[PDB]
């Protein structure tokens, strides 16, 4: 079977810059059966390039492809705002198809540290027997961020989940939530709830915390 | 005027079978390549199998061929995928799309038509509407709503019936170890507005016919 790899995993570039995306096959593939697809969140994929270098109908001229054998590239010669998306290469042999893992092209803006907020569980939720503690990291760039939960200085591992928004279309930042879940009983047995945030924009980690019962 | 329309969202128990349809209008199945491509949440595209109308042949990914059947109905211009022995690994959006290239002496031919996708959720969970809890609030304050313990996807959230959009971040849901989803929606606002402006999140979980308007009030030490 053909196996496809893609690099880089994420490409961070600014509008107007030239993006070069790489696709590599495990064995020589027919140039007639090497294609590139764009995909944006919530949408189906869209064909950009087929036959390694042919531009699909309606695709802007800044998209091109080249290559042969095992190595292929997609070039976006001058990124437009609408070009920030995920890009997949696709190959086939005897109508057996394989997608590469995708390269995300995100918008490179100036580094922005997150603003951090911590939310205690509501009294309404506590009456149901469960406590959710939410830490919000708002409007930061780049996407990479680390959140650490501590309850009375005990590191919490395995009992939180994170979610990240898609890059904002106006300010090109990300936001992230981390939610720590405890039983009501465990929550009421401890005092200090802390969210520690590490990010390249921050010279030192930021901790937001509350004491259970404080106003 | 070519349109590929797929059947609606599906919820299936582990071990069940799902059948998704892809109906072509404005074109003919015997002239088209129709392939099934799925995408697990937050993951990449994965080819499953498909149909080539020119040669009237079906193709399968070896990973699935023991439990996947593709069916072409050239009389109704409809292609089907039937996937059995489902597990939670099969929760994904399933797309039909025209992947095949025609190699002739005159050059390469390819179409790019896609259906809208079909969400298939594989889970033992029962339908359940969310509980909505407040995330209560320098010059900028943050507030939000925690939309906890619902099944299946999706949920929508607005603020002040759509009047408040700037600064809103509604996060993608996470799947909890309980098999129920949870998400939060937050907004940042001027802290000087907290005593004046009402903030209400409007939560709609259509699978359970659950609508909730939750007012979120600030916390004070005064």
């Amino acid at each position: 079977e053909i196996v496809l790899t893609q690099s880089p995993g994420t490409l961070s570039l600014s509008p107007g810059e030239r993006a070069t995306l790489s696709c590599r096959a495990s064995q020589i593939v027919s140039r007639n059966h090497l294609a590139w697809y764009q995909q944006k969140p919530g949408q189906a994929p869209r064909l950009l390039i087929f036959g390694a270098s042919s531009r699909a109908t309606g695709i802007p001229v800044r998209f091109s492809g080249s290559g042969s054998g095992t190595d292929f590239t997609l070039t976006i010669n001058g990124l437009a705002p609408e070009d920030f998306a995920v890009y997949y290469c696709l190959s086939s042999d005897s109508s057996i198809f394989t997608f590469g893992p995708g390269t995300k092209v995100d918008f490179k803006r100036t580094v922005a540290a997150p603003s951090v907020f911590i939310f205690p569980p509501s009294d309404e939720q506590l009456k149901s027997g469960t406590a959710s503690v939410v830490c919000l990291l708002n409007n930061f760039y780049p996407r990479e961020a680390k959140v650490q939960w501590k309850v009375d200085n005990a590191l919490q591992s395995g009992n939180s989940q994170e979610s990240v928004t898609e890059q904002d279309s106006k300010d090109s930042t990300y936001s992230l939530s981390s939610t720590l879940t405890l039983s009501k009983a465990d929550y009421e047995k401890h005092k200090v709830y802390a969210c520690e945030v590490t990010h390249q924009g921050l010279s030192s980690p930021v901790t937001k915390s509350f004491n259970r019962g404080e106003c | 005027q070519v349109q590929l329309v797929q059947s609606g969202a599906e919820v299936k128990k582990p071990g069940a079978t799902v059948k998704v349809s892809c109906k072509i209008s404005g074109h003919t199945l015997i002239k088209l390549s129709i392939h099934w491509v799925r995408q697990a949440p937050g993951k990449g595209l994965e080819w499953m199998g498909g149909y080539e109308g020119e040669v009237d042949e079906i193709f399968y990914a070896q990973k699935f061929q023991h439990r996947l059947t593709v069916i072409a109905d050239t009389a109704t211009d409809t292609v089907y995928m039937e996937l059995g022995r489902l597990t939670s690994d099969d929760t994904a959006v399933y797309f039909c799309g025209t992947l095949g290239v025609t190699v002739t002496e005159a050059g390469l031919g390819i179409d790019d038509y896609w259906g809208q996708g079909t969400l298939v959720t594989v889970s033992s969970a029962s339908t359940k509407g969310p509980s909505v809890f407040p995330l209560a609030p320098g010059g900028t304050a943050a507030l939000g709503c925690l939309v906890k313990d619902y099944f299946p996807e999706p949920v929508t959230v607005s603020w002040n019936s759509g009047a408040l959009t700037s600064g809103v971040h509604t996060f993608p849901a996470v799947l909890q170890s309980s098999g129920l989803y949870s998400l939060s929606s937050v907004v940042t606002v001027p802290s000087s507005s907290l005593g004046t402006q009402t903030y209400i999140c409007n939560v709609n979980h259509k699978p359970s016919n659950t609508k909730v308007d939750k007012k979120v009030e600030p916390k004070s030490c005064d």
